[PDB]
RNA sequence: GGUUCUUUGUAAAGUGCCUUCGAAGAGUCGAGUUGUUUGGGAAUGCAGCUCUAAGUGGGUGGUAAAUUCCAUCUAAAGCU
RNA sequence: UUGACCUCAAAUCAGGUAGGAGUACCCGCUGAACUUAAGCAUAUCAAUAAGCGGAGGAAAAGAAACCAACCGGGAUUGCCUUAGUAACGGCGAGUGAAGCGGCAAAAGCUCAAAUUUGAAAUCUGGUACCUUCGGUGCCCGAGUUGUAAUUUGGAGAGGG
């Protein structure tokens, strides 16, 4: 974290009394509040599921994860949304087949 | 228009000649060439009171 | 100025200095670069041999800020200090008290060992050093304090 | 055409270049007219100085990061610390920024010490007083000039440890070079067995 | 609020109650003419956050415009030229039809001002779009200093001159690397590159 | 420079500490493909079509991808 | 039968507004070829000319989904420079920016997402009188499918 004083290596640069500011709020954005939380879940059981996320749910209960995974690549447009989708929809297959 | 109009001299030459044109107004022999009538005057250079 | 020129001296003679049989034309041998493969080969392979082909790796969104490093040689390391503050550091060469030089004040990023500083002992503070010119400087009794 | 031995050139005047040809003959103009601009600012602000205080800032890059410049505008830190408000400040001659953060700490006491002459060295008019006259200095910049700090002293001892500062940017770079193989490294030899 | 929960229905456009809604209101915009008054805004909420005020000067206009490529305008696809410039079918118009459908709106309405406009619906042939537009000579609009600045001459036809929201995103007008064509205009940027910038004294 | 309106105010605003919060733009981002454009090179921007988001999230970090971090801003609304 | 509402109409209804000219400069669309490559098709000319739409005294851009990788800078624009460089290109002909640095000028902000809910507190128009670029009272209307106050991320809000 602390620079080494030299002007090449691991943490290069300059010693210098740090000062650690206060974080701004910009730095916040995304961030879920209680009452977003409870717009977004109502609206989901207000409007239910995608063609897509259906198909989703039926491969991950026969063709497994990678598959599943490969197929929201697929509709989604990149890996790191297609773990998300196929983590929220074994949330939704979670939810639904417990109880 | 985009003909060169103005030229760059170099600062130190531009103030070479100055400094020669000054000591060239102390020679009598170079003003009277140039055509100024100190052929009366009491000396060169002409210095006078700063009253003027 | 016009009047110094050889179109002056042209007036009244034909061909203007161009030939009767060559008898200048708008670009006889192409525009520019042409035909540097072709009709003007053994005029590139002479004075600029290396102008076709390529030569190593690319090198996208270079930042020349990066690879900023002025060298200074050893010769002109004594240089920094103000000529009137130098000499009586060249006098007494001691230990104890020995001249600071921040060569990056001076916007040098490398110090380099061309060599043969007197036996004063200095202080460096330099970004990088070459080993010699650090043997130099060490031989002379002075110290490379490393910055960055 | 290619001709005798001269070095190619690459005139880029293949275009029409002659419709965008700016010669700057209004350049003895236009210092007359910002010098124009400039008092008729002035008498319009009278007495306030032209301009704003800017504070001192580390220039970025390693090429540059050895001088320190004038900044934008002070940190919305760097005013509270010098017992004022941001919206205040900018109504008396002050730049803030509110963008700019402080992790330096002699960056910000020198930008906060910057802004405390300031406060001593100006006088703010009553809003609704009599206005006694103060004879308007044009220039904020020029009354707080920007100062390169003292990096080392003049002379001292020499302290030599027997590091061998080449050696150690040797040694320093193939840290960080063999970093990434030495941590593997450690990692399977943790594994196995 | 409401308008947050219309904004998060707004978004699931494939659940069963969107995706009836869109093929009811589909129907209706194509039986309407291409271009009509909406007597109100559909979609409320994104009306709201793209600065529709639901007050008299505010006016709500709906238009469809059709889908596809813009194919080159040349007699029979001979172009005469260089085979570079052969292409007849697969060419894009630079403009979203979002920003075509606000200049025949701007143009039928030639005395309000378009503020924005928003996607509402699409099918095969068309996209639908709803476009508000401020009405500058209401008084309700020239005091209430919120929205006066729309009075001001340099503001007429913005959709025109790509002064909205997407006349701005097909000009490229963003900050940084991606953008260094198009910051300030590509066409101003191309004039200041490809000028020669002569001193008096030379340098 | 001055001259009235002086209930032209508990009306406006700022300033300290604690606590609970902290709403932030969707056929949009992004992705594929096609065309055009750019110095932008496994793709710089733009546009058509198809897919189509999340919320410690999203974009960017000028070589495509996976894994782990780090840095930096806060888009898809607006004025000057 | 009657009274609403929603949507859509009509009037030489009351008051407005648009067109067109100019178009040097400005914001976009569309878009060549002559030319260069000693031929020529990619390329170049050129993201130019012509064509079309739209403004102002400037326009546009503009207060970062920025640059960076530093001890970090800090809206936009323009000048000097970067730099004929990184890069692109039958890697041919040719093309070709940006960061930093120094200057000129400097200026900052506004909405949407929040229950005023013990008070739609908001606004157009008509009419009457005035101190008439407007004000006051009254009335009709708009508006709760949201007009005001309060907040815009730099924060800020509730409570104490
Ligand atoms: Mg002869
Ligand atoms: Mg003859
Ligand atoms: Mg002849
Ligand atoms: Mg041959
Ligand atoms: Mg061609
Ligand atoms: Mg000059
Ligand atoms: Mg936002
Ligand atoms: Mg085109
Ligand atoms: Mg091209
Ligand atoms: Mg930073
Ligand atoms: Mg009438
Ligand atoms: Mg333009
Ligand atoms: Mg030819
Ligand atoms: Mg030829
Ligand atoms: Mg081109
Ligand atoms: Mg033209
Ligand atoms: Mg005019
Ligand atoms: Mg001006
Ligand atoms: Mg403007
Ligand atoms: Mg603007
Ligand atoms: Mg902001
Ligand atoms: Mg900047
Ligand atoms: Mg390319
Ligand atoms: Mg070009
Ligand atoms: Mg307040």
């Amino acid at each position: 974290t602390v620079k080494t004083g030299i002007a090449i290596g691991l943490n290069k640069g300059k010693k210098v009394t740090s000062m650690t500011p206060a974080p701004k709020i910009s730095y916040k954005k995304g961030a879920a509040s209680n009452r977003t939380k409870f717009v977004r879940s109502l609206v989901r059981e207000i409007a239910g599921l995608s063609p897509y996320e259906r198909r989703l749910i039926d491969l991950i209960r026969n063709s497994g994860e990678k598959r599943a995974r490969k197929v929201a690549k697929k509709r989604l447009g990149s890996f790191t949304r297609a773990k998300a989708k196929v983590e929220e929809m074994n949330n939704i297959i979670a939810a639904s087949r417990r109880h | 228009t985009w003909r060169k109009w103005n030229v760059k001299v170099n600062h130190n030459e531009k103030r070479y000649a100055t400094a020669s044109a000054i000591a060239a107004t102390a020679v009598a022999s170079l003003v009277l060439a140039r055509g100024h009538r100190v052929e009366k005057i009491p000396e060169i250079p002409l210095v006078v009171s700063t009253d003027l | 100025p016009s009047r110094f020129t050889k179109t002056r001296k042209h007036r009244g003679h034909v061909s203007a200095g161009k030939g009767r049989i060559g008898k200048h034309r708008k670009h006889p041998g192409g525009r520019g670069m042409a035909g540097g493969q072709h009709h003007h080969r053994i005029n590139m392979d002479k004075y600029h041999p290396g102008y076709f082909g390529k030569v190593g790796m690319r090198y996208f969104h270079k930042q020349q800020a990066h690879f900023w490093k002025p060298v200074l040689n050893l010769d002109k390391l004594w240089t920094l200090i103000p000529e009137d503050k130098r000499d009586q550091y060249l006098k007494s060469a001691s230990k104890e008290t020995a001249p600071v030089i921040d060569t990056l004040a001076a916007g040098y990023g490398k110090i380099l060992g061309k060599g043969r500083i007197p036996n004063v002992p200095v202080i460096v503070k330099a970004r990088f050093v070459s080993k010699l010119a650090e043997e130099k400087i060490r031989a002379a009794g002075g110290v490379v304090e490393l910055i960055a | 055409a290619i001709s005798k031995n001269l070095p190619i050139l690459k005139n880029h005047f293949r275009k029409h270049w002659q419709e965008r040809v700016k010669v700057h003959f209004d350049q003895a103009g236009k210092k007359v007219s910002r010098r124009n601009a400039r008092a008729t600012r002035a008498a319009k602000i009278a007495p306030r100085p032209l301009d704003l205080l800017r504070p001192v800032v580390r220039a970025p890059t390693v090429k540059y990061n050895r001088k320190v410049r004038a900044g934008r505008g002070f940190t919305l830190a760097e005013v509270k610390a010098a017992g004022l408000t941001a919206a205040y400040a900018r109504t008396i001659g002050i730049a803030v920024d509110h963008r700019r953060q402080n992790r330096n700490q002699e960056i910000f006491d020198a930008n906060v010490q910057r802004l405390k002459e300031y406060q001593s060295k100006i006088i703010v008019f009553p809003r609704n007083g009599k206005a006694p006259e103060a004879e308007q200095v044009l220039s904020a910049a020029a009354t707080f000039p920007i100062a390169q700090p003292a990096t080392d002293v003049e002379a001292r001892a020499v302290q030599d440890n027997g590091e061998s500062a080449f050696r150690t940017l040797r040694l320093a770079r193939s840290e960080k070079k063999f970093r990434g193989i030495r941590e593997k490294r450690a990692r399977e030899k943790a594994e196995a067995e | 609020g409401a308008y947050k929960y219309l904004e998060e229905l707004q978004r699931k456009k494939q659940s069963d109650v969107l995706r009836f809604l869109q093929r009811v209101r589909v129907w209706e915009y194509r039986q309407k003419n291409v271009i009509h008054r909406a007597a109100r805004p559909t979609r409320p909420d994104k009306a709201r956050r793209l600065g529709y005020k639901a007050k008299q000067g505010f006016v709500i206009y709906r238009v469809r415009v059709r889908r596809g490529n813009r194919k080159r305008p040349v007699p029979k696809g001979a172009t005469y030229g260089k085979p570079t410039n052969q292409g007849v079918n697969e060419l894009k118009y630079q403009r979203s039809l979002r920003a075509t459908a606000e200049e025949r709106v701007g143009r039928r309405a030639a005395n309000l001002r378009v503020l924005n406009s928003y996607w509402v619906n699409q099918d095969s042939t068309y996209k639908y779009f709803e476009v508000i537009l401020v009405d500058p000579q209401h008084k309700a609009i020239r005091r209430d200093a919120r929205y006066n600045w729309i009075c001001d001459p340099v503001h007429k036809h913005r959709e025109a001159r790509g002064l909205t929201a997407t006349g701005k995103k097909s000009r490229g007008i963003n900050k940084g690397h991606k953008f260094n064509n198009t910051k300030a205009g590509r066409r101003k940027t191309w004039k200041r590159q490809n000028t020669l910038s002569l001193w008096r004294y030379r340098k």
